[PDB]
């Protein structure tokens, strides 16, 4: 059974294992990807391939991530654009910004985007965003309209550990933050 | 203790190629943020 | 920095995670790191980085690897010049072949050139190999001159299962061959 | 059921870089071989 995994409890400025993109990087501990700052965008992926599914069997593959991330906004009612969990073709590099996160262009389905993320979502666009402008979690495909929505309530400057995972025979994604409080 | 979740059927190997890399990926643009990464697992499996 | 594993069943025509050099290629099921043909050096290295220990807090790991490997002699008798598992600094290139493995270029203690090898040796070279002249398994650290063997006896064509792993506690490496028998 | 087994003391923290890489090499010269690999796994933990 082919299988794969890590897991980083601390981060350190050296750290071979990770692609850093745009403003990403390591401090001491953290893995900070945009100071507060405007117009930027943060990419980290893990240096190894990941293979996901198989075209010899046709088998797709469970899988689960978990981080604590913390956002943190030196204004309270001021904040923005975002931040993302994706996985992506093996040479992918940053996208459009800002609201876009770093991640995908058009608003519309874009098939060779062949890219899936999830959001955390700090900022409404009027655009493509949820009409009730509420700020939230996301699943999206190949757009940064989301197939899916969930209004959440951000708490600043709070530890929020959250999973991600796959169901490969139900083939369903799913997700979880929670806070402390 | 409050908690949100969503779930949704997602059919990745119709939409992503057989190899990917996982990151995250966050942008600040006209109002920004820190938006910082303490700590990260991942397994996966294949039959 | 803490838990880092995988593993490969089959190993397929195109292998994203590893990073070959020399004469190593993935055929469909196997990795050939040699043909029967004069002359090659074959290398193959997992792509992620590894962190082995930690300056931060000075723990080293432990760690268990395990393969299956075939060594297929045209003819019984005359055969060379042999197979090595190695942990090596993060971009290392084909040392010196024949005798050296790829792996080292001198009978000498190179602290500079800094890895580390279990080496499963087919052909006596009466200058550092030991003297009785059999074939052996050998821990090689900075060396090509094993700081330890056992005699080993070869079986053409047939699957070995070799463990290895490092107790980090006590610094003892130790390496197992077994023949289905 | 033919067996070896090996073990011996290696500082490899005096040996070896923080980070490094794994990996099988195989080499012929005069004489030669086929050397193949058939399957491979690996696991560390650093506690
Ligand atoms: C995937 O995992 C569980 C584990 O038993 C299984 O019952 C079911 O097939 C799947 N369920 C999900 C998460 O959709
Ligand atoms: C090294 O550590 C253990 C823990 O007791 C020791 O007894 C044994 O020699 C080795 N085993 C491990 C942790 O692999
Ligand atoms: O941060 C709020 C907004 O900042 C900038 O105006 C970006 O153009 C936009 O994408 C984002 O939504
Ligand atoms: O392959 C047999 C031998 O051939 C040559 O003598 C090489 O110098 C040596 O490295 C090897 O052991
Ligand atoms: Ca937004
Ligand atoms: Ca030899
Ligand atoms: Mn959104
Ligand atoms: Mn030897």
């Amino acid at each position: 059974d082919e299988i794969t995994s890590f897991s980083i409890p601390k981060f350190r400025p050296d750290q071979p294992n990770l692609i850093f993109q745009g403003g990403g990087y390591t401090t001491k501990e953290k893995l900070t990807l945009t100071k507060a700052v405007k117009n930027t965008v943060g990419r980290a992926l893990y240096s190894l391939p990941i293979h996901i599914w198989d075209s010899e069997t046709g088998n797709v593959a469970d899988f689960t991530t978990t981080f604590i991330f913390v956002i943190d906004a030196p204004n309270g009612y001021n904040v923005a654009d975002g931040f993302t969990f994706f996985i992506a073709p093996v040479d992918t590099k940053p996208q459009t910004g800002g609201g876009y996160l770093g991640v995908f262009n058009g608003k519309d389905y874009d098939k060779t985007a062949q890219t899936v993320a999830v959001e955390f979502d700090t900022f409404y666009n009027a655009a493509w965003d949820p009409s009730n402008g509420k700020r939230h979690i996301g699943i999206d495909v190949n757009t940064i309209k989301s197939i899916s929505t969930k209004s959440w309530n951000l708490q600043n400057g709070e530890e929020a550990h959250v999973a991600i995972s796959f169901n490969a025979t139900t083939n369903v994604l799913s997700v979880t933050l929670l806070y402390p409080n | 203790l409050t908690g949100y979740t969503l779930s949704e059927v997602v059919p990745l190997k119709d939409v992503v190629p057989e190899w990917v890399r996982i990151g995250f990926s966050a942008t600040t643009g006209a109002e920004y943020a820190t938006h910082e990464v303490l700590s990260w697992t991942f397994l996966s499996e294949l039959t």
